[PDB]
């Protein structure tokens, strides 16, 4: 055991997780604008 | 199938668990736990693994439930795939079968108890009651009263009734079926008579009762015809079924055990992260070096001779880093030949010993339960006995060096280079054991003494390392006291041991050896000061149990003077035939104790070793009862 | 390590299934509204087509 290194890297891993989430609402984002632009 | 890879499981003492944990991190394994306090960096817990653990436990418990209905139980065994849906499958056909079966078989036997036993009053009740029994149009009342109820009955239904009913009786066996006959009319009155006298109805359960005996008779004679070869037939199929299929159902039971605690395993490292051992999960090409580096140790689940077998066990403690202090491992060879050296003996004890272990390591088919020994067969389990051929072997070396120290004891039991009287008896030899003499008996006395001696330095040596290397200075002071108590003892032992050798040699030294005892129990000051009497006792005690194996080792051998040797008749040639009559049962009365007295050493060890004397079990604690250990 | 490096590779594999999800999520909108638009510029050419033919035949009519 030396507690930090297994503790910490169980922390990058949810990171990329939430990077993955922040990317994809983005996008939504994009299709949001485009959705208004097209109509408008 | 537990995740990619496959966990291998291994548990031991608490001081284990970091030398596992280095040999198997070595090894090349993946999703280790032990490791740190909070680890989750692996797999976890889900509804589905536990679902599947509940499918495995139906999969045991199934197998287990049609064996023993069927009859004998499944050995372990190795893992033998068959998808656990498959397994499932499997599972289904040969329960259902065999325990359809199952009921056959208890229906037939209940239907045969009812018979047997219906059938004599019935066909009797029939005889008396036949023509009221084409259609009841008379009412009747059946019942069986033996000899003491029959004038109670018949009074009764004298002043009831008066005398318009018919009262009949016939013995059988079983008492006397009894019958009351009355009119459809006078049923409720000849009831009532009945009442009272408190014989009732005969009855049998089911439609056959409240249908006439006649009907009812026929109908019991042939069910109990039927019933016992029914149950040959099914038994028969059970039998059958037992023999193919029971091997299918140990292999599936097998498997069904491993992964349950597997499965077990694994929940228990996901969330908290395992307590004290060490697992992981291993590829197979990890998989063989995890078996390879282990430093005597672990219990797994995947998925001289004499001297060396035990001596082989004990280094695994022998290795366990949990103090400075040494473990009982040098044990062996202070126990080894003392043991042996237990049995004691001559002509019609001793040089017996040999027959015995002949039947250990081998068997002689005269013995109703040491029949076929080297395949085990015994009033406790074969595997017991496969098991314990480490054991046969370590018991018939007992009673190769027992036979031994047969004649060891037999050197002064004989002879006319010593004693001058004759070389051997000639009736059978040995006659008188000669030891009676003071100075005899007192060498054997004082021989047993020595190697006891040595064993309580054996025990104060390392008792004071363990407050040496750790720096208990109360552990230190109590190992260094005890041999300050030695001083004293040996003073005034000398005084009376050549009475006049020593005792104002040390009897003087004596004013200053009461100086050296008490130096250092003073310096823990002590509040149980008192204990060092029994410390005293400790050094007697091993004097005193060498003493006991050296006079109840003679007490042995004065029933062979009695025994074997002459008991009976003024003395003949014939008294060799004249004394077994006596002889040959209390042999093995005198066998028995002796069995008890070898469990004296082990106590006497035991004085030191579960009482902390350089040791871990103190009066329990963990490490396990070592006489069991050492034993193979 | 090879033990991090499988939580790693998980992790990964997981992350492009959600953005590759994101993007179908996103798609069918960008897709729905260049739907709806073509639905809107047609329709409104249906209306005035016929406010155009109609009105040129009743002035010739009159």
């Amino acid at each position: 055991g030396l507690i930090k290194s297994l503790a910490e890297k169980e922390k990058q891993l949810l990171e990329r997780l939430e990077a993955a989430k922040k990317e994809a609402e983005e996008r939504v984002k994009r299709a949001e604008a485009e959705a208004k632009a097209l109509l408008e | 199938m537990i995740a990619p890879m496959e966990k291998l499981v291994l548990a031991g003492p608490k001081g284990r668990a970091k030398e596992l944990l280095q040999s198997l991190q070595q090894a090349g394994v993946v999703h280790l736990e032990t490791l740190r306090p909070e680890a989750l960096s692996a797999y976890q817990l889900s509804p589905e693994e536990r679902a599947e653990l509940r499918r495995w436990e139906a999969v045991s418990a199934g197998a287990e439930h049609t064996l023993s209905l069927l009859g004998l139980e499944a050995e372990p065994a190795r893992p033998f795939p068959e998808g656990l849906e498959a397994a499932e499958k499997a599972l289904s056909p040969i329960q259902a079968h065999a325990e359809g079966l199952t009921r056959q078989k208890q229906e037939l036997e209940e239907e045969l108890a009812l018979a047997q036993a219906y059938l004599e009053p019935l066909e009797r009740l029939a005889a008396l009651a036949h023509g009221l029994d084409k259609s009841p149009f008379l009412r009747v009342i059946p019942f069986l009263l033996t000899e003491k109820e029959l004038p109670l009955v018949e009074e009764a239904l004298r002043k009831a009734l008066e005398d318009r009913y018919l009262l009949a009786h016939e013995a059988y066996a079983g008492g006397v079926a009894a019958l009351v006959v009355v009119h459809r009319k006078e049923v409720d009155q000849a009831k009532a008579a009945l009442s009272r006298a408190g014989v009732a109805e005969l009855r049998l359960p089911g439609a056959l009762g409240e249908l006439p005996l006649s009907e009812a008779a026929r109908r019991l004679k042939e069910r109990a015809e039927a019933a016992p070869r029914e149950l040959s037939e099914v038994r028969q199929h059970l039998a059958k079924l037992a023999r193919e299929s029971a091997s299918t159902l140990q292999s599936l039971w097998t498997r069904a055990q491993d992964e349950v605690a597997r499965l077990k395993a694994l929940e228990e490292l996901a969330s908290g992260r395992f307590g004290f051992a060490l697992l992981g999960y291993v590829p197979v090409k990890a998989k063989p070096k995890v078996e390879e580096a282990l430093a005597r140790h672990k219990e797994s689940v995947v998925y001289n001779p004499p001297w060396a077998k035990p001596f082989e066990l004990l280094v695994s403690f022998l290795n366990t880093p949990k103090y400075g202090t040494f473990d009982p491992t040098p044990v062996v060879p202070v126990f080894f030949p003392f043991w042996f050296g237990m049995i004691v003996g001559d002509i019609g004890y001793a040089l017996l010993f040999y027959l015995v272990g002949r039947w250990l390591s081998g068997y002689v088919k005269r013995n109703e339960p040491l029949v076929i020994d080297l395949f085990a067969l015994k009033l406790k389990p074969q595997v017991i006995g496969k098991l314990v051929h480490i054991l046969n072997w370590m018991v018939f070396w007992t009673v190769v060096w027992g036979v031994i120290y047969g004649e060891f004891f037999g050197t002064f039991l004989e002879h006319l280079g010593v004693f001058g009287t004759p070389e051997h008896p000639g009736l059978i030899p040995i006659l008188i054991h000669r030891i009676d003499t003071a100075k005899t008996a007192n060498l054997l006395i004082l021989l047993s003494v020595a190697f006891g001696v040595v064993l309580v330095f054996f025990g104060l040596a390392l008792r004071a390392y363990l407050g040496l290397k750790h720096r208990h200075m109360a552990h230190f002071w109590e190992g260094v006291g005890y041999l300050g108590g030695l001083v004293g003892v040996l003073a005034l032992a000398a005084s009376y041991l050549g009475n006049l050798q020593a005792g104002w040699l040390q009897g003087l030294m004596y004013l200053g050896f009461g100086v050296f005892l008490l130096a250092v129990l003073m310096s823990r000051i002590w509040l149980m000061i008192p204990e060092i009497f029994t410390q005293a006792g400790h050094i007697l005690s091993h004097i005193r149990i060498y003493a006991v194996g050296a006079a109840g080792g003679i007490l042995a051998g004065l029933l062979t003077d009695v025994g074997f040797a002459l008991a009976e008749r003024l003395g003949l040639l014939g008294v060799l035939l004249g004394l077994l009559v006596a002889g040959v049962l209390h042999l093995l009365i005198l066998l028995l104790t002796t069995l008890g007295h070898m469990l004296q050493p082990i106590r006497l060890l035991w004085v030191e070793f579960f009482t902390k004397f350089g040791f871990y079990e103190e009066n329990g604690r963990p490490y396990r009862p070592f006489k069991s250990v050492r034993e193979a | 390590s090879k033990l991090e490096a499988i939580l790693s590779q998980e992790v990964e594999a997981e992350i492009q299934a959600l953005l590759q999800e994101a993007e179908a999520k996103a798609e069918a909108v960008k897709r729905e509204a260049e739907e709806k638009a073509k639905a809107l510029l047609q329709a409104r050419e249906r209306a005035l087509e016929a406010q155009y033919r109609a009105a040129l035949r009743r002035a010739e009519s009159a």
